[PDB]
């Protein structure tokens, strides 16, 4: 933003918005997969209790 | 007088304030093309060398 103009800067930002949002979608997928594995262990721990 | 293209000159502009607006008002120099900065931003930046 301290270097480009709104009609051509936005293409540089749009790549970054994509790549950062993609990295959150990776994290939330990886957390949903680990969280299913912790649950599988919590329901086992509840069965041993 | 200017340099021949193989003998091309190069000068350090340093330790000074650089204004595009006063040049453009002076300019019969009727072209421009930038590659990593917007023309609209050139008066608001600052530069290393």
């Amino acid at each position: 933003f301290s270097r480009l103009d709104k009609v051509e800067a936005e293409v540089q930002i749009d790549r970054l918005i994509t790549g950062r949002l993609q990295s959150l979608q990776t994290y939330v997928t990886q957390q949903l997969i680990r969280a299913a594995e912790i649950r599988a262990s919590a329901n086992l721990a509840a069965t041993k209790m | 007088r200017f340099a021949s293209v193989y003998a091309w000159n190069r000068k350090r502009i340093s330790n000074c304030v650089a204004d595009y607006s006063v040049l453009y008002n002076l300019a019969p120099f009727f072209t421009f093309k930038c590659y990593g900065v917007s023309p609209t931003k050139l008066n608001d930046l600052c530069f290393t060398n």
